[PDB]
Order: structure tokens, then C-alpha cells, then sequence
């Protein structure tokens, strides 16, 4: 899923020679290198990077310009881009010890972040959470009931987790050691949301600390949106975009959403005052 | 000192209170009138939150002044 074959068909037969040093780019600009270019046709290659993708980030595959077609020269340069996320749909948490939720809903928005492989590399997560994420795809059923059962242990035993009971998502967070932009911390914005419109241009995920508290119709950029935590005052529930598709995930149980559903979900639950949404995961 | 603290149910608390007292000061006064343990409070004044260290003649928080209490229940 991280390194993967990429094929790109042109308009007109390309000469070989013709084509550059092709290169996929981060969205920082870091550039990968790619390996040989295997030509499948006059108009079609092939080839993969060298060194492994980040998971969970956008690639920009750039020729640039110069690319010579039998017939004339390319004015400007080449411009595809792609997304390493995966496309399959998500997997259920059992709620294994009844109050694990905010743990649940935690460890779903991280394995859908663009910090997982930060996560995965960081020595002070424990080692049992970084085993979890990293074949949450892959596990099977009974492997992943047991790597979550070894996470939740491996968490509750951190100093930022409670012990036993409930929690708050920003915990399990602060274990993980996520950075998150906090949107009352800002320069520029006095609200959750201007605050998260005017962050700086890498920043890709929110403690959303301001006031007014925000619905989904209120979270800007949903183009580029990807997780959230929802809270109802005593429980906790993920949910994730994969393909274009939301799912909610309450524990163990997945399910697909639509739009529609997403935009009558409340900023807080009018009953007991407790905020819904406080972690916004962007890719 | 006299302040108002409006919540998400449509609540107004009124506290009395002095320009030196803590921002966890505020809580624990807010946990004793209503119940919610400091732990899942959240104090918003002008957009931002308050430290729990800080007094309230940091924020420039005066008499007639009204906080926002956002809840924060564990789950």
C-alpha cells in the first residue's frame, strides 16, 4: 500500500529520452525518487518509488516539462496526484472492558491520521499500540481482538490515561504523542473554526478548544476532512472517511453514512451541555 | 467580584468571586454549585480558553464579565 506500481498513459507517443527525472513530491515538497521506467507501450510506463510512502499522505507525481512527442515539446509540466489512505472499508474496536470507548475512538481517528507513521517510529508509544496500528488493515479477527486488548493495557498504564473507567479522546491523544493544533492557542481567530481556516499550511489536525463549539456543517475544508470524534456526553463514537465514503464507528460496529447524516449532528448535546466534536483529522 | 458563567443548556451561573483568584478556583466554586468535577470543564473567555493556573486579572475579567462552560463528560 506504500509502495506501490504507478502507470501513467500519454495523450501522444512519448520518445523515450523524452521523458525526465520523474518524481513523486509530499505535500511539503519533499521529493521520493522512482526507480527504472519500464515502457508498457509508446504511450505507456511504469515504474514505483524506491524508498517506501507515508501512509495516510497525498503524492504528487510531476514530468516535468519537456516530455518530446513524435509528432513538439510540453510547455508545462505534468501533474497527477494520489493518496496512499486505504480504500477498503474500516474495522470495528470491541468495546472489550465496557469503558473503553474513548480509547476506541482515539486509536480509529490515529490510524487514519497522517501521523500514523510518526506514531509507528515513536519509541515512547508503547509498543503493544504501535503493534495494533500497524496491521489494523491486515489483522485478522481474532489477532486484532487480542493486539486491542494489549493496546488498552498498554495505555491505561501511561500516566495521561485513566487507569480504569472512562476517559476523554484528548488522553489517549496525548499517549499516542500526536501533535495538535489547539484553535484558542491561535494568532488569528477567536472561534474554532476561522482558527482552523487560517492555520499554518502543514497542519493537519485539531483540538478544537474555542468557542462556539462546532457541528460537521461547521468544520471547514470537508473536501480535505477525513476523522472526528463524536461525543454525546457518555460516550464516545469515531468517525472515518475512506474512498470518498463515511463510515460511523461505534466500537465493533461499522457502518456506512451519508452526507445528509453528517450534516444534522449537533455541536453538543443540548441535554447535558457536554461538547461533541474536539479532534478534527484532516489529510 | 461578580461574574455570570453561561452554558451549553442555556444555564447562567452567577459566582462571586476577586480578580485574584485562580482559574481553578472558578472550578472548584463551579463544582460545588453545580457537581461537574473540574477534569471536564472548560472556561472560554473571548473565544479563549483559561488556564487553570492563571487568575483572572490576567484575562481582564471584570465585574459584570460572563464566562462560556463547555462540558467535557468523559465517555
Amino acid at each position: 500500500m506504500r509502495r506501490p506500481t504507478i502507470e501513467l498513459e500519454f495523450d501522444r507517443a512519448i520518445e523515450p529520452g523524452s521523458v525526465p527525472h520523474i518524481a513523486l513530491r509530499a505535500d511539503d515538497g519533499t521529493s521520493v525518487a522512482v526507480g527504472p521506467l519500464s515502457w508498457l507501450s509508446d504511450r505507456r510506463i511504469a515504474f514505483a518509488p524506491r524508498k517506501p510512502l507515508k501512509s495516510n499522505s497525498r503524492y504528487e507525481i510531476m514530468v516535468p516539462a519537456g516530455i518530446r512527442s513524435t509528432t513538439e515539446r510540453s510547455a508545462h509540466p505534468l501533474t497527477s496526484s494520489f493518496d496512499t489512505a486505504p480504500v477498503t472499508p474500516p474495522r470495528g474496536l470491541p468495546n472489550l472492558d465496557g469503558a473503553s470507548c474513548f480509547i476506541n475512538t482515539a486509536l480509529q481517528l490515529a490510524v487514519h491520521s497522517s501521523a500514523l507513521d510518526d506514531i509507528l517510529s515513536n519509541e515512547a508509544v508503547p509498543p503493544a499500540v504501535r503493534t495494533l496500528l500497524e496491521d489494523y488493515d491486515a489483522a485478522s479477527a481474532d489477532a486484532l481482538d487480542a493486539q486491542l486488548a494489549a493496546a488498552v493495557a498498554a495505555l491505561r498504564a501511561t500516566p495521561e490515561v485513566p487507569d480504569s473507567g472512562p476517559g476523554q479522546t484528548l488522553e489517549v491523544m496525548q499517549a499516542l504523542r500526536m501533535p495538535l493544533y489547539d484553535t484558542s492557542s491561535a494568532n488569528n481567530a477567536t472561534n474554532n473554526a476561522d482558527a482552523i481556516r487560517h492555520a499554518p499550511p502543514n497542519t493537519k489536525a485539531f483540538f478544537l478548544n474555542s468557542y462556539p463549539p462546532l457541528s460537521y456543517a461547521d468544520l471547514p475544508n470537508h473536501d480535505r476532512l477525513v476523522a472526528f470524534d463524536y461525543s454525546t456526553g457518555g460516550h464516545y463514537v469515531a468517525y472515518v472517511k475512506r474512498d470518498g465514503i463515511w463510515y460511523r464507528i461505534d466500537d465493533a460496529q461499522v457502518s456506512a453514512v451519508n452526507e445528509q447524516d453528517l450534516l444534522a449532528l449537533p455541536a453538543f448535546n443540548p441535554a447535558n451541555g457536554s461538547v461533541s466534536i474536539e479532534i478534527a483529522i484532516y489529510r | 467580584m461578580q461574574i455570570f458563567v453561561k452554558t451549553l443548556t442555556g444555564k447562567t451561573i452567577t459566582l462571586e468571586v476577586e480578580p485574584s483568584d485562580t482559574i481553578e478556583n472558578v472550578k472548584a466554586k463551579i463544582q460545588d454549585k453545580e457537581g461537574i468535577p473540574p477534569d471536564q470543564q472548560r472556561l472560554i473567555f473571548a473565544g479563549k480558553q483559561l488556564e487553570d493556573g492563571r487568575t483572572l486579572s490576567d484575562y481582564n475579567i471584570q465585574k459584570e464579565s460572563t464566562l462560556h462552560l463547555v462540558l467535557r463528560l468523559r465517555g
